[PDB]
């Protein structure tokens, strides 16, 4: 299935992504 | 064969047997090598990796397996194998020997707040979740 | 080589044609004219041998693998330079080549490294240490001259009390070491690396590899006190009972 | 999220994590 | 000196490999040393000038110089500075580049 392709690394841009994650 | 007062048989009367120096001891003791898998990467120093499946490995007793996993969970690969690498010397066997020593130390040494906070923040979220 | 085509065309050379190479001779100043007118012993000097060199020697076939390694053979092969005037007292081993020297063979060295011993034993080689008197070792390197002198083979000497502990040590694998500890010692060395110990007895040539001379005996082939009929290419053994007593003494 | 990726998006779940003697005497300290 | 013994697998565990067979048909042939080693020696003169010398040069020396100049020009970044002693059949190059040249010579099959 072509959809199965996934990028190696994410591109999260949320300023609080790390802050909320800790 | 020439012999004298200094011959091995005379020098050590107890060890007068021909193969006293050539015998092999009967086994005794000890990590099972067959279970372990060793891969050598040439970075020159030959990097050595020792990896084995901690949980499945039956030679380690179950209580030790859990304790090793908890202390060294960070060293367990996604496949579940415990990977340890030092490469602290230019000799591969010394690098392997250092790996071997750590396993013995790990075997001997081996022989929640996070959940509560998640509840607190979840409780805060539910109360924070009020715009109806 | 077009230069040869030049030679054939050129005329025959003569004695006078000889000429010194450019810059071969510098000029000199002479006074004829105005130009020049007007105005530790106690410590043994162990000589090391690289295993990489040992692999180089073995790989090049400089030393026969079948024959056990012998210091005299190394001298015959020009492996190392030993000068009696330097008062060299010992020969040692080197850990170099530990990862690029995969071979097994029997060898004897005055001094051996603990790390190197296991590696060669891991391959299956046999390593031991024997003590040669510096004067005796010089004779060992050059056996022919003393035959010319007519001297007979003397009994090999023993180490001074300072060096007795090293040779007597089982881990050092010296000829003065207790053989009873060797089976246990070899396992310990195998355990240290962890490699599966290959029993020497299994080897078909086990007796040849494990063969060792008596402490009094300088030579594997030749017992101490022997004589050699160098002219007749034969070996002469004393038949006097008193001589046997002398050797016992 | 696993259901969304598989049932209708029909693709693998994406997973990521932020990632924070003579010759040898010259090589070794002893020389 | 005994000739090297035939080995089942090359290169030898030490790393020595005899000259490649068949030999290259280039105008210039490089013979091995008496010890069956590549005739390349690292040399330093005047205490500041590193040099490497090739001794057993046979055939057209000029052809070898052109190839050596071509091979070393990219790696060095410019045409190498060299001195040619045609009488002795030797080539002098400033700097230490034995490893690259030794590998390159193996590619030629010498």
């Amino acid at each position: 299935k072509e959809n199965e392709a996934v990028a190696p690394e994410f591109t999260n841009r949320n300023p609080r992504n790390l802050e909320l994650l800790g | 064969t020439f012999q004298s007062i200094y011959s091995l048989d005379k020098l050590y009367p107890e060890s007068k047997g021909a193969d006293t120096a050539w015998k092999v001891p009967e086994h005794a003791k000890y990590i099972p090598l067959d279970r372990l898998s060793i891969s050598y990467c040439r970075s020159v120093n030959s990097k050595a990796e020792v990896r084995f499946h901690l949980a499945s490995a039956d030679w380690i007793e179950e209580p030790v397996r859990q304790k090793i996993a908890l202390t060294h969970k960070n060293k367990i690969n996604k496949a579940g194998e415990l990977v340890l690498t030092s490469e602290s010397s230019r000799y591969q066997f010394r690098n392997l020997a250092e790996c071997l020593q750590k396993i013995r130390d790990m075997i001997a040494e081996a022989s929640d707040a996070r959940l509560q906070r998640l509840r607190i923040e979840k409780m805060n979220r539910e109360r924070l979740r009020q715009k109806r | 080589g077009t230069s040869l085509d030049l030679l054939r065309s050129l005329p025959r050379v003569s004695l006078a044609n000889l000429k010194p190479s450019p810059n071969s001779r510098k000029r000199e100043r002479r006074p004829r004219d105005r130009r020049r007118g007007r105005k530790h012993s106690f410590r043994h000097q162990y000589q090391p041998l690289s295993l990489r060199r040992l692999q180089y020697l073995i790989d090049l076939g400089r030393v026969d693998p079948t024959q056990p390694i012998d210091l005299t053979q190394l001298v015959n092969g020009r492996g190392v330079t030993i000068q009696p005037l330097k008062r060299d007292y010992g020969v040692q081993l080197v850990e170099e080549g530990a990862d690029t020297f995969q071979a097994k063979i029997n060898i004897e060295v005055q001094l051996a490294s603990e790390l190197a011993i296991a590696a060669i034993e891991k391959n299956g080689g046999v390593v031991t240490t024997a003590f040669y008197d510096p004067r005796s070792l010089e004779i060992l390197c050059k056996p022919i001259p003393f035959f010319l002198r007519g001297q007979p083979i003397p009994k090999r000497m023993l180490p001074p009390e300072s060096l007795v502990p090293y040779y007597t040590d089982a881990k050092n694998r010296g000829y003065l070491a207790d053989p009873a500890k060797f089976p246990e010692a070899r396992l310990e060395l195998a355990m240290k690396f962890g490699y599966v110990l290959p029993d020497i007895t299994k080897d078909e040539l086990f007796r040849m590899l494990s063969a060792r001379k008596d402490p009094r005996q300088i030579f594997f082939g030749l017992a101490p006190g022997w004589v050699v009929n160098m002219a007749d290419k034969k070996i002469l053994k004393p038949t006097d009972e008193n001589l046997l007593k002398y050797y016992s003494s | 999220v696993t259901h969304t990726f598989h049932q209708l998006l029909d693709m693998r779940e994406p997973v990521f994590e932020f990632v924070r003697l003579r010759y040898l005497d010259r090589y070794r300290d002893s020389h | 000196i005994p000739e090297p013994p035939k080995h089942k697998h090359y290169p030898t565990p030490s790393g020595w490999q005899p000259p490649r067979d068949p030999l290259p048909s280039l105008p210039y042939f490089v013979r091995r040393s008496r010890m069956h080693n590549i005739p390349v020696y690292k040399e330093i003169t005047h205490g500041n000038r590193q040099m490497t010398l090739i001794r057993k040069v046979e055939g057209d020396i000029w052809a070898l110089q052109k190839d050596v100049e071509e091979f070393l020009s990219p790696l060095l970044g410019k045409t190498p500075i060299t001195q040619v002693n045609e009488v002795t059949g030797t080539l002098r190059i400033k700097g230490y580049f034995d490893e690259q040249l030794k590998a390159w010579l193996l590619e030629k099959g010498f």
